[PDB]
């Protein structure tokens, strides 16, 4: 049995997190 | 641009001026040698890094040194 | 202005680019003795005319292959010019750059780049670390 | 055969095998290698030497290149 | 020059080669 | 001691690739050499083994014989060498063989183990460091 | 049935649209982004 | 013909020679001894 | 000519022999090759 | 000019397109960039390392998400030895339906991939078993990943930019390092298999909701502070133990058993324990050596710069002069991180080496393709960090050392005898290869001619009497461990070999790759690699030392790591540059690389076919490598599509043909140079200049790449087609024909 639609979604709005920080850092580090 | 140094070395034989299809070097009064000349680089904008004249120097080590740089047009030999 | 006549040539492939109408472009002007046959920079032979002549070249190069190698060297031709010639009209003649020809050594020429060491003692690129200086521009 | 049947040496199969590099690969390249590849002890044997013998000189040849 | 601390360490590793193979020849165990 | 390799004459492998053999000048001979002398393994191939005390001159007798041939070729070429320095021309000596040089400098090399051993107790095996070329470091 | 691209997955749907998506629906305005990005004068 | 002396010692001549001499005593040493193996030589044919 | 066997080679492992270039696929016959085998065997009779 | 790049003048004033591609090719040569200072070039690598281990982190959660969501984790747990594990789902819209049907396997309803790194086995080893767990690891991940990106943003903040001083403190470092991030992770790790892996193999769930109340002893922790440590290794589990199940399950925590557990033939989840026990507590002492802030503890630069061995006159260790190498590693970015990827190098070697050969995760071992793919994965990766280690040792000659401050000590002693070195290199390079080829054809010539009696089959006794030593009592010796009257089986003073009868099964043991029985052409082949080691080491070597200069350009330090040549004067200088040698490395790299991965591959595919002798046989000549290795073998790679269908090994037959393309393409990188295309590439420029209807034109003139930038493209195609077709033979080959 695997992950539901439920936990696919929610796996992809918590990896927006990483996804800005992503992008905070790599503009500092264009700085 | 590429950079052309010339040292203390050189013996004022010109042949790293004739040699250049460019004309970026000249020849100068000098003291050092016996020949009372040294090579100069005065238009090493337009030099573009064949280095020829290192070929034709006779000194050991070279007298004249070429360090390729900035690329610029005309350092490419880009006629378009 | 720049004054000559151009030598006699049918047309070319490998001519001026829109280079010499956007950043720059090369002319060599020199006088010859009788009408002749010379090979032109980038393929092709050309007639050079009875008088004094005029020929645009895209590159600093060609005019010193040109004037070096064949009119010095085989038409005898000792008097030719090298011009740079910008897009806005100003034009400054470049070769021979005082008059005289680099490889004869004339007064009043200083010394650029001279670097006053043997090539040997050009410091260790570890001791110019992130002062932005390369060893052989090191005093 | 006697009655003017012809079975050719790969059985015709250039029209439908040739039209890949697959096929090329391995209808032809590895297919067709087999008598040199097991031409060890026999009169063939030669033929498989210089085999290996011309794949060598082909890699010695990248050194210089 | 003899080498002194050259020479004894080269001793001293070679004797571990030979006793290695002291044993790699059944003559030791 | 080995257990895994057998005289070939007691390997059945090798007694079957034995029978199967050509009659030819190459196997008839050989096969009988390999049979009484060689140990085989479990395919009935001779194997060379280096775990023996025994048949130690079957290792040392081809190292040896190699290495007495090796050095002589060396030492021709290197007492010839040093005998052309002293010429006007070395490099004309190097493409046109000098006999009188290359007889004289082979039939030293006969007796190279000696005279290296000779050389190096003297000092004149090899150069000092300092007079040898070498590249800024 | 195994004529079709399918997925017994969570969400199958999302490869039917994220596949278009990353590599031949953005990918030519990523590129559009990164040219005007290393061609900007000084 | 002290030319064609010195010719013969060059030294593609002097290697040509000495391979081919070379050459020459390994193949007989096949002829006469075929199947010489490492734990083989110099040892009597059974 | 090589960019329509790259062509093939991924239509045929794809299992899609039918949009392949092949004689039971999109075909590429060489009509003017053909048509001289046709002129030549028909310029002796045969 | 043009903004882009940012950390370039030079490059943004360039008016061709070989702005663009030396802007990506220099944008992490952090050192070069304009106005760049020590102290912001640390703080910037700092947050590149923040950056890195976020992918990291990222990577390993898209494994673990796509496991969880398209995998069949759980199905394959039931019956880890006859269910394909899956990678992730297909969806490529240009599939026919033969394809779909191809790819549609392993128990799944869509086409799927079939998963070959061992994640599966390394999963089910550590106690997970549920989808649900492996997608709370992927979610963890994720905030794990934002924290690290958060953490280096903060670090390049004004407030949180660590100072030069702090980067350069070299002793706190290696003490938190060593004992904190060495010991104190492995002993969370051990804790991690005693208080969740261990249980869970014995059928016992332990998680976040009971694991605080769910000791994983019955003695408790009261037994490790009484003393009665012995209580943690008594009733260990049993030889007919059944994994994931509580039969025939001990209660032992920290066992020292030995060997394979028989089932899984893997190693013991208790003997894994009590190794992350161990291993913690050596690197917490470790990291107790230097002092920090306390007075106690050694100083590196003294150690380094001692001179007086218990009042005795020194050079220094080994009496060889160390002295002002402190400053030397402290003060070379590129130093350190030579010494960094040639451990990681080793490291993953030996990953290779001991990971097929004592397998630690339960019947990865009988996963054939799977241990193919592990040990050429990490073979590889240790021969590209190893080519690393020396290229940035090359970098570091010219850019960080100087003679005035290493005066005298051991690396200038180095650089001082560097002819001795290569030419002694070359020496075994040139003994190894004539000889080792030499054989090859001799046994060539001799099969070939119908005498296969006549080889040269030198048997490789030396290493033969170490795997005696180890155990092995195949071969009849009776040395060391593989006599049980030895006093090395024995231990006579303590007998505590209670490692012993459990290393001797699994020594002595058929069936697996502890110490795979060897003869000749296995004596050959580890010659082979030893040249290849040795040309590889030289080609790097050679490059490194003469980094600084040569004969032939006594001044190359002037010039930099990477420069295309000096022209052709003085005889010619192509491929001069300590860059070039590293460039060359890389192709010596890929062949002893494919030498090792052919020979382990070969012989594991003879073993697992049960024809070990077609491997004995074959392999003491050249032609049994190239027939009934690469002939043979690629039969069923090469028809994974032909004219009568496709089938699942049609994605290993494209990329088969891929890599041969890339690889070729390759050759004309390398072989053809820059100067061709330059004159081609203006004809182009003229006809495009002269075509009416092309408004386009271009703002980047077009010019040929570079000299240095061909033999990198050239490289890298190459290095692409190299594994890319070997990945797809490997898998095709193995696969193919087992699960
Ligand atoms: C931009 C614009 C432009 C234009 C217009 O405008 C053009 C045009 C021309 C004419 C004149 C001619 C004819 C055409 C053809 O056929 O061929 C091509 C094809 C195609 C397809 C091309 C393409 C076209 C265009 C580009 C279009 C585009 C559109 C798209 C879609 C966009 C997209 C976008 C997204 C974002 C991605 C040509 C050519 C040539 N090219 Mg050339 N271009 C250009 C671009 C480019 C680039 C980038 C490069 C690099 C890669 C090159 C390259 C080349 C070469 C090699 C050659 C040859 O050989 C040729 C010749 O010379 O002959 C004679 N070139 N061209
Ligand atoms: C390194 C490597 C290697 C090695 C090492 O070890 C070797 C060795 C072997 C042996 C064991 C034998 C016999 C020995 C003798 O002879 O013995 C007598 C003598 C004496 C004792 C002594 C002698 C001495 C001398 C004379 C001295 C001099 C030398 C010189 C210097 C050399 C140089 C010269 C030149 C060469 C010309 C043999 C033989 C064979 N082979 Mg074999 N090898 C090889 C190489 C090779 C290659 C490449 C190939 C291809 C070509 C082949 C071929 C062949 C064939 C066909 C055959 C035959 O039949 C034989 C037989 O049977 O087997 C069994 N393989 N081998
Ligand atoms: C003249 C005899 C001679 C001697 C005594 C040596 C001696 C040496 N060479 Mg050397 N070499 C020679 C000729 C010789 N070389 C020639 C002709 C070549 C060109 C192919 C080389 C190429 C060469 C390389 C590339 C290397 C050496 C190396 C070495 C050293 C160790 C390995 C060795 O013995 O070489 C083994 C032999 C070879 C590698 C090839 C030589 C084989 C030729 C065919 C011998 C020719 C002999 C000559 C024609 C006889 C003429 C004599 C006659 C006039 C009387 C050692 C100092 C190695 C080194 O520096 O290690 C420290 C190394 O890397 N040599
Ligand atoms: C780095 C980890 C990683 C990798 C390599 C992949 C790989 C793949 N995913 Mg995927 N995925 C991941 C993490 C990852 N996933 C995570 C964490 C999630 C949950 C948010 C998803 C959710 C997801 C869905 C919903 C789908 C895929 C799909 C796919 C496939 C097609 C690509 C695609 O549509 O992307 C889609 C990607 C996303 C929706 C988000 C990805 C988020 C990750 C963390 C980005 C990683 C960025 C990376 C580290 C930076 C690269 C730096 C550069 C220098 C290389 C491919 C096999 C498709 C598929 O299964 O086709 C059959 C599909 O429909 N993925
Ligand atoms: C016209 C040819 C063509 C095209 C365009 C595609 C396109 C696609 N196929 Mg495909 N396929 C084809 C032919 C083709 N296929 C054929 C002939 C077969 C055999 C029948 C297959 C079999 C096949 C399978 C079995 C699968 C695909 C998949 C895919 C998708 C993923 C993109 C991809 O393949 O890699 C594009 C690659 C990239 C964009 C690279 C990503 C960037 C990273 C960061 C690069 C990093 C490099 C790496 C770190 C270094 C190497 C690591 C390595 C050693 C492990 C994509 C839709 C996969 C899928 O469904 O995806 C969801 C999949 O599982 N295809
Ligand atoms: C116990 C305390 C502790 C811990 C756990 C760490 C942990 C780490 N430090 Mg660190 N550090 C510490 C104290 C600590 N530091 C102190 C006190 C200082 C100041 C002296 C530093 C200064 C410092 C710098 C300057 C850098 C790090 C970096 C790193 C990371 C290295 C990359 C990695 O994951 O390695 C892999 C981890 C493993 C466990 C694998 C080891 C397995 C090997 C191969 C087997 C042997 C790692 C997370 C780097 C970084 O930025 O990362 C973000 C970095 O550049 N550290
Ligand atoms: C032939 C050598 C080889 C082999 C067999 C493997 C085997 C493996 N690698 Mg791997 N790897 C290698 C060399 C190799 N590696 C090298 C040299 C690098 C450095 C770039 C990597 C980097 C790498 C990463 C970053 C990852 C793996 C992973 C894996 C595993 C899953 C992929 C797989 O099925 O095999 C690989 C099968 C192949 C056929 C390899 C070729 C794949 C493409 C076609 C090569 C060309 C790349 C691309 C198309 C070109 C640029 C775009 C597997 C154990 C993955 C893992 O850890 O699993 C969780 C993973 O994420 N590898
Ligand atoms: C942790 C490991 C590590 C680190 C931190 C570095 C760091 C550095 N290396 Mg280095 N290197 C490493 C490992 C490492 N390397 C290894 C393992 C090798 C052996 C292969 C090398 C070989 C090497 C050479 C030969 C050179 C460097 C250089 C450099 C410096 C500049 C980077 C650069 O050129 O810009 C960034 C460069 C790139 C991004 C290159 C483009 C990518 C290449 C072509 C690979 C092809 C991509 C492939 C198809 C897919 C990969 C996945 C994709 C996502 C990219 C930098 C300090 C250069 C230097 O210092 O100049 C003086 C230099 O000349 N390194
Ligand atoms: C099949 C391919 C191949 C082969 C055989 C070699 C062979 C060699 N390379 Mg090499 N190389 C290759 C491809 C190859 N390379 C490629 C593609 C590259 C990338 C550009 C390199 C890059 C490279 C570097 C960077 C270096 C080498 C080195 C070496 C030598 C070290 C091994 C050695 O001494 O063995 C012994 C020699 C051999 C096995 C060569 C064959 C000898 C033949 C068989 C003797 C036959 C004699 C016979 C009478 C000839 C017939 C007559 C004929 C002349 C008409 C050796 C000559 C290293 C070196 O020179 O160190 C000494 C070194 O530094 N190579
Ligand atoms: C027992 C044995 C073994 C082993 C051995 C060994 C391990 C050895 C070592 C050795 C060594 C460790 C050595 C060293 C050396 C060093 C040096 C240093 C040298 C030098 C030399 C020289 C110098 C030479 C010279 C010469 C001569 C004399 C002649 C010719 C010429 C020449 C010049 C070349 C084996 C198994 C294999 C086999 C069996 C037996
Ligand atoms: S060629 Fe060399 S020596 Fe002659 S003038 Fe020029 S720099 Fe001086």
């Amino acid at each position: 049995m695997n992950i539901s639609d439920t936990q696919v979604f929610v796996a992809l709005v918590v990896a927006l997190l990483p996804g800005l920080l992503a992008f905070r850092l790599a503009t500092e580090l264009y700085k | 641009s590429h950079t052309v140094k010339i040292y203390d070395t050189c013996i004022g034989c010109t042949q790293c001026v004739r040699a250049c299809p460019t004309d970026v070097l000249e020849m100068v009064p000098w003291d050092g040698c016996k020949a009372a000349q040294i090579a100069s680089s005065p238009r090493t904008e337009d030099c573009v890094g064949c280095k020829r004249c290192e070929t034709a120097c006779p000194t050991d080590f070279l007298s004249i040194r070429v360090y390729l740089g900035a690329e610029t047009t005309r350092s490419m030999g880009l006629a378009y | 202005t720049l004054e000559g006549q151009t030598p006699i040539f049918g047309g070319g492939t490998g001519g001026l680019l829109t280079k010499a109408e956007r950043e720059e472009k090369y002319v060599i002007t020199w006088t010859s003795p009788k009408e002749q046959v010379f090979e032109m920079p980038t393929g092709g032979s050309a007639i050079m005319r009875q008088g004094k002549n005029k020929l645009e070249i895209a590159r600093k190069e060609y005019g010193i292959a040109l004037g070096g190698q064949q009119l010095r060297a085989k038409f005898k031709i000792n008097d030719y010019k090298i011009y740079r010639v910008y897009p806005n009209g100003e034009t400054q003649m470049i070769h021979p750059a005082d008059g005289v020809f680099p490889e004869k050594v004339n007064q009043g020429r200083p010394k650029v780049r001279y670097v006053d060491r043997n090539i040997g003692s050009n410091p260790s690129p570890a001791k110019l670390k992130f002062s932005g200086v390369q060893p052989y521009d090191a005093p | 055969d006697s009655d003017g049947i012809v079975t050719h040496l790969t059985g015709g199969n250039f029209a439908t095998s040739s039209i890949t590099n697959n096929g090329w690969l391995r209808d032809f390249l590895w297919a067709q290698s087999a008598q040199v590849i097991q031409s060890y002890n026999s009169s063939l044997s030669a033929y498989g030497l210089m085999f290996l013998a011309g794949h060598f000189i082909f890699g010695f040849s990248l050194m210089f290149l | 020059a003899p080498f002194p601390f050259r020479t004894i360490v080269s001793l001293i590793l070679l004797a571990g080669n030979i006793l290695v193979a002291a044993i790699y020849f059944h003559i030791i165990n | 001691a080995n257990s895994t390799l057998v005289p070939c004459s007691k390997s059945p492998a090798f007694q079957a690739r034995m029978k199967n053999a050509p009659d030819t000048y190459y196997f008839n001979k050989p096969f009988k050499a390999y049979a009484k002398y060689e140990l085989c393994g479990t395919d009935g191939l001779p194997h060379l083994p280096l775990d023996r005390l025994d048949r130690a001159t079957d290792v040392l007798v081809p190292i040896g014989l190699f290495l007495y041939v090796a050095g002589f070729i060396g030492w021709s070429g290197r007492s010839y060498l040093r005998a052309t320095k002293s010429a006007s021309d070395p490099e004309m000596k190097e493409i046109f063989i000098d006999l009188p040089l290359a007889l004289q400098s082979i039939s030293k090399a006969v007796l190279w183990p000696l005279l290296a051993l000779q050389e190096f107790l003297s000092g004149d095996l090899t150069a000092r460091d300092e007079e040898i070329p070498i590249s800024p470091r | 049935d195994m004529t079709q691209l399918t997925g017994s997955y969570a969400a199958s749907w999302l490869p039917w649209i994220m596949i278009p998506l990353i590599f031949y629906i953005l990918p030519f305005p990523v590129f559009a982004l990164i040219f005007i990005w290393i061609e900007k004068e000084a | 013909m002290q030319h064609v002396f010195k010719y013969l010692t060059l030294a593609p001549v002097m290697a040509t020679f000495t391979m081919v001499a070379l050459s020459v005593v390994l193949i007989m040493l096949q002829i006469w001894f075929p199947g010489l193996q490492y734990g083989t030589y110099f040892k009597p044919t059974p | 000519s090589f960019a329509m066997y790259c062509h093939n080679d991924t239509m045929r492992a794809f299992g899609r022999p039918q949009d392949m270039f092949s004689d039971t696929g999109i075909q590429l016959q060489p009509i003017f090759a053909q048509w001289i085998q046709h002129i030549h065997t028909a310029a002796v009779g045969a | 000019a043009t903004k882009f790049p940012k950390f370039s003048q030079d490059l943004a004033q360039d008016p061709t397109t070989r702005r663009i591609w030396y802007a990506m090719a220099t944008a992490h040569d952090f050192e070069l960039h304009d106005g760049m200072t020590e102290e912001n070039l640390y703080q910037k690598i700092f947050a590149s390392h923040f950056g890195h281990l976020a992918i990291i982190f990222l990577w390993a959660s898209g494994v673990l998400f796509h496991v969880a969501w398209q995998g069949n984790f759980e199905q394959w747990i039931k019956d880890p030895l006859n269910v394909r594990p899956i990678a992730h789902a297909i969806w490529d819209a240009q599939f026919g339906p033969p394809a779909i049907e191809a790819f549609t396997r392993a128990g799944a309803t869509n086409p799927v991939d079939i998963c070959y790194s061992g994640v599966y086995h390394w999963w089910y080893t550590i106690g997970m078993r549920t989808n649900n767990e492996l997608y709370v690891g992927a979610i963890f991940l994720l905030l794990l990943a934002a924290l690290f990106l958060f953490a280096g943003w903060l670090h390049l903040q004004p407030r949180y930019r660590p100072t030069l001083g702090w980067f350069k403190s070299a002793e706190p470092r290696l003490n938190h390092h060593l004992a904190g991030l060495f010991g104190v992770s492995s002993l969370a790790w051990a804790a991690h298999l005693i208080h969740v892996a261990i249980p869970e193999s014995r059928g016992q769930h332990v998680g976040w909701d009971n694991f605080l109340f769910t000791p994983p002893h019955p003695a408790g922790l009261g037994a490790f502070f009484t003393g009665n440590w012995s209580a943690y290794a008594q009733n260990p589990d049993t030889a007919q133990h059944v994994f994931n199940s509580s039969q025939g399950a001990g209660t032992a925590i920290l066992t020292f058993l030995g060997g394979f557990h028989p089932q899984t033939q893997s190693l013991w989840l208790t003997d894994m324990a009590h190794h992350h026990v161990a291993i913690a507590v050596l690197f917490i002492i470790a990291g107790h050596m230097y002092r920090t802030n306390w007075g106690i503890g050694h100083s590196i630069k003294e150690m380094l710069n001692s001179k007086s061995f218990f009042g005795a006159k020194v050079e220094g260790p080994f009496n060889l002069p160390h002295q002002g190498l402190y400053d030397t590693i402290n003060n070379s970015l590129h130093f350190q991180l030579s010494f960094a990827l040639a451990a990681l190098g080793v490291a993953s070697s030996l990953t290779a080496q001991h990971m097929y050969s004592m397998p630690p995760y339960a019947f990865i071992g009988q996963d054939f393709t799977t241990q193919a793919a592990l040990y050429t994965h990490h073979q590889y990766i240790a021969g590209f960090l190893m080519v690393g280690a020396f290229s940035h040792a090359g970098i570091f000659w010219i850019r960080d050392y100087d003679p005035e401050q290493n005066k005298g000590n051991v690396l200038d002693r180095m650089l001082r005898h560097k002819e001795a070195i290569i030419s002694h290199l070359s020496w075994v390079s040139l003994f190894l290869g004539f000889h080792t080829l030499g054989l090859y054809v001799h046994n060539d010539v001799e099969v070939a001619f119908g005498a296969a009696e006549k080889q040269v089959l030198i048997e490789p006794v030396f290493a033969q009497f170490i795997q005696a030593a180890h155990g092995k009592a195949l071969y009849g010796f009776n040395t060391l461990l593989s006599n049980p009257d030895s006093i090395a089986s024995t231990a006579w003073p303590n007998h505590a070999n209670v490692w012993l009868p459990g290393w001797l099964d699994a020594v002595n043991n058929t069936t697996n790759s502890l110490f795979l029985t060897i003869g000749p052409g296995d004596f050959y082949v580890h010659h082979a690699i030893a040249l290849g080691l040795h040309v590889t080491t030289l080609v790097l070597v050679k490059g490194a030392l003469d980094a600084r200069g040569s004969k032939l350009m006594p001044d190359k330090k002037d010039f930099g790591y990477a420069f295309p040549c000096d022209g052709p004067g003085r005889g010619g200088t192509c491929d001069i540059s300590a860059w070039d040698a590293s460039y060359l490395a890389v192709f010596w790299m890929l062949n002893t690389l494919g030498w090792v991965t052919f020979y382990w591959h070969w012989k594991h595919l003879a073993i697992w076919e049960g024809n070990i002798a077609q491997f004995n046989e074959s392999s003491t000549y050249l032609m049994g490598w190239f027939r009934d290795y690469l002939w043979l073998h690629s039969a069923q790679l090469i028809n994974g599509y032909n004219p009568y269908g496709t089938n699942s090994l049609a994605i290993w037959s494209w990329m088969f043909l891929w890599g041969h393309l890339a690889w070729a393409v390759s050759f004309m990188f390398l072989i053809t140079w820059r100067g061709y295309w330059q004159e081609l590439i203006e004809t182009l420029v003229w006809a495009h200049e002269k075509t009416p209807l092309s408004f386009g034109y271009w703002r980047d003139k077009p010019v040929a790449l570079s000299i240095v930038q061909a033999r990198l493209v050239g490289l890298t195609h190459f290095t692409v087609g190299y594994i890319a077709t070997y990945g797809a033979f490997l898998i095709a080959s193995t696969a193919g024909k087992f699960g």
